[PDB]
């Protein structure tokens, strides 16, 4: 049951408690950076070793949907740390999480904080050892950027610029990371021999 | 979990939203007295099985007594059975205001 | 003349061609530098920045060339220039005050440049910036150049200091521009650039 | 029960709805003949002027100005002067040890914003072990906040953590 897995993950991560009106000091002192993250990683790895290894595409989709179903940027970042650790653990190869995250939850210029944190995750996972079949995600990313309007705002510029930073990193490491020709051809959705 | 204990409740906040079972840490090391009066809070009702964690200062509340500026130590105990009497209502209001807008709870006006 | 020129300009859609275009264009603007640059700085830049209809054009990478164009013609105009030709001296008598409200001299070129810079600072304001933020960015970038003497930056109650403070949020480029003469006024922008 | 009038009255749905006048206003003028219905001075003025011109919707400033004097809020260089207008710098002034101010950059007034981002996190926090523990308790308590609210929850939780630092 995927719903049972989601509820288990929620119980392991969401720890909502009383309003803490009564001031208490010595109540909760866990090392979140090394204890809670590693515990969540171990639990998720046990569940992965349970079953549905190959078919985990829809499972990761469910996961990222549940992640973006929240509203606390701090919580999103905390979850993202666990995802990164799982990457270093080997679970969730970059291709899967990258192809899933870019769609159905981008919220174009809707949640600036969420947008920024997601693109920070992309910049982190930009290592992403992958074959020539890597141009697809670049094309999807550029397509998702193109939906941005022309005069959205003047305050939230830096946070939205993270997409530009990711693109810059990609196209500059392309000197040593990925084939140039594929990168150029990926601009077909925006470059019909020059159309502004 | 524990041993032979005691329990108190209240009315002023609500009929019986959360009891309060408490027990002193009996068998003090090399002390026939001073059982250190351990404290633990619970939030069962439909008796719930959610975490209790002793969310308050349990049991560093003793050090809260030393945080004062100045024959019985009873002064601490009342505090607990006092604070609930004014703490637990307000959070309930939050659950009611958790449906309209802005449930900014737990604010303290100027202390 | 300049209007139709800049209109025909934005069609290359490739930096190299736009570069060659503005390179040839700076030269073609010679023999009329003073009045042409005056009319340009007065109209062609507000002609796109003031409204949103023409904002569409400013987004193009040609915009960088346009910025380079602007700073180049400003530098050439501010520099010493006689420009005395028969067909020009016989046709250099007009009347123009430019209506440049002020809310170190009274010269048409200097006044027009001051009005232009004031409008740059104003466009640098918040609550809307899609195409023109990149325009002012490229403008400030290309303005940085050795052996230059423009951007005098009057220091009584003017914008350039707040303008540099805001552009710092887009590192030591403005830290060099605003340093006009190491005057005590520059201490403020220096402290701001300390970050 | 007397609904015979209902549907036949509802028949006159289309645009040519003027004959109703000739059906009712004479008889009305028999019983009600009031010339004085609104003889007082009356004129319609839609708008005169409307814009904040100083900040975001007032509610945020109006609420934060009601806080204790123990907190001291100010603004950094205005990088989001008009739309955002939210990047707060606060100085805890009380009977406790001082520390680095937070970031506190919020989103539109719906407030799904964990505003602080700790621009100066790394080097300012690697300084001393005490303040490092302060930061640890801060982030641990922030994680506990369910749907935190930048308006009050942020500063209150930060003050509580700073007061927890004394172990």
């Amino acid at each position: 049951m995927e719903t049972q897995l989601q509820s288990i993950f929620e119980e392991v991560v969401k720890t909502e408690i009383i309003e803490e009106a009564f001031p208490g000091m010595f109540m909760d002192t866990p090392e979140d950076e090394k204890t809670k993250l590693i515990s969540c990683l171990a639990a998720f790895r046990q569940f992965w070793s349970g079953l549905s290894q190959e078919s985990h595409e829809q499972c990761v989709q469910w996961i990222v949907k549940f992640i973006h179903g929240q509203h606390s940027p701090k919580r999103i970042s905390f979850l993202y740390d666990c995802l990164a650790m799982a990457v270093e653990t080997g679970l969730l190869p970059p291709r899967m999480v990258c192809e899933s995250l870019i769609n159905s939850d981008s919220l174009e210029w809707e949640r600036t904080q969420l947008w920024a944190l997601t693109f920070k995750l992309v910049r982190k996972i930009i290592g992403g050892v992958d074959y020539k079949g890597v141009r697809d995600l670049l094309k999807a990313i550029l397509e998702k950027i193109l939906t941005i309007p022309n005069t959205v705002s003047s305050a939230v510029v830096q946070q939205l610029l993270a997409a530009r930073e990711v693109i810059a990193y990609i196209l500059e490491r392309n000197a040593c990371l990925l084939p140039a020709y594929f990168a150029v051809t990926e601009i077909r959705k925006l470059y019909p021999e020059g159309k502004l | 979990i524990g041993s032979l204990s005691k329990n108190k409740l209240f009315i002023k906040l609500t009929r019986l939203p959360q009891y309060y079972i408490v027990v002193e840490m009996l068998e003090v090391p090399n002390k026939p007295t001073q059982l250190s009066y351990n404290y633990y809070f619970m939030s069962v009702s439909s008796p719930v099985m959610a975490l209790l964690l002793q969310q308050f200062k349990d049991n560093i509340q003793d050090l809260m007594s030393y945080t004062k500026t100045g024959c019985a130590f009873n002064k601490v105990l009342a505090h607990f059975v006092a604070m609930c009497d004014t703490n637990m209502p307000f959070v309930g209001l939050r659950l009611e205001l958790s449906n309209l807008e802005i449930p900014h709870q737990g604010v303290q006006v100027e202390g | 003349f300049c209007n139709n020129l800049i209109k025909e300009l934005l069609k290359e859609t490739r930096k190299e061609h736009t570069l060659r275009a503005v390179q040839l264009l700076y030269s073609i603007f010679c023999l009329d530098m003073q009045q042409v640059t005056l009319v340009l700085l007065g109209h062609i830049l507000p002609g796109l920045l003031t409204d949103s209809s023409k904002w569409h054009s400013l987004m193009d990478p040609p915009g960088t060339a346009l910025a380079k164009l602007a700073v180049w013609c400003a530098l050439s105009s501010y520099s010493s220039h006689k420009g005395q030709a028969s067909s020009r001296q016989k046709k250099r008598h007009r009347e123009d005050i430019e209506d440049y409200v002020s809310l170190n001299m009274r010269d048409p070129l200097n006044r027009v440049l001051a009005n232009l810079f004031l409008l740059i600072s104003s466009i640098l304001g918040s609550r809307t910036a899609g195409p023109h933020t990149q325009f002012v960015q490229w403008f400030m970038e290309e303005c940085v150049g050795c052996l230059e003497q423009d951007s005098r930056g009057s220091i009584l109650q003017f914008m350039p200091f707040t303008t540099v403070s805001e552009l710092v949020k887009v590192s030591p480029k403005v830290v060099l521009a605003i340093t006009d003469l190491s005057l005590p006024l520059g201490r403020q922008v220096a402290a701001k650039a300390i970050a | 029960q007397p609904l015979l009038d209902a549907v036949l009255a509802n028949i006159r749905s289309p645009v040519f709805n003027h004959s109703l006048y000739r059906t009712f206003v004479p008889a009305m003028m028999a019983i009600h003949g009031p010339p004085i219905v609104s003889p007082v001075v009356c004129s319609r003025k839609r708008r005169f002027e409307e814009d904040e011109r100083q900040s975001i919707p007032n509610v945020l400033q109006g609420e934060v100005a009601r806080l204790d004097p123990k907190f001291l809020v100010n603004l950094d260089p205005s990088h989001c002067s008009n739309n955002g207008t939210v990047h707060l710098i606060c100085k805890l002034d009380d009977k406790d040890l001082p520390s680095v101010p937070p970031l506190e950059l919020s989103v539109p007034a719906d407030y799904p914003a964990q505003s602080p981002m700790w621009i100066d996190r790394q080097w300012q926090y690697d300084a001393n072990p005490f303040l490092q523990s302060v930061h640890r308790c801060m982030t641990s308590r922030l994680l506990q906040l369910p749907d935190k609210h930048s308006v009050t929850a942020l500063l209150n939780t930060w003050a509580q953590s700073i007061h927890q630092a004394c172990l």
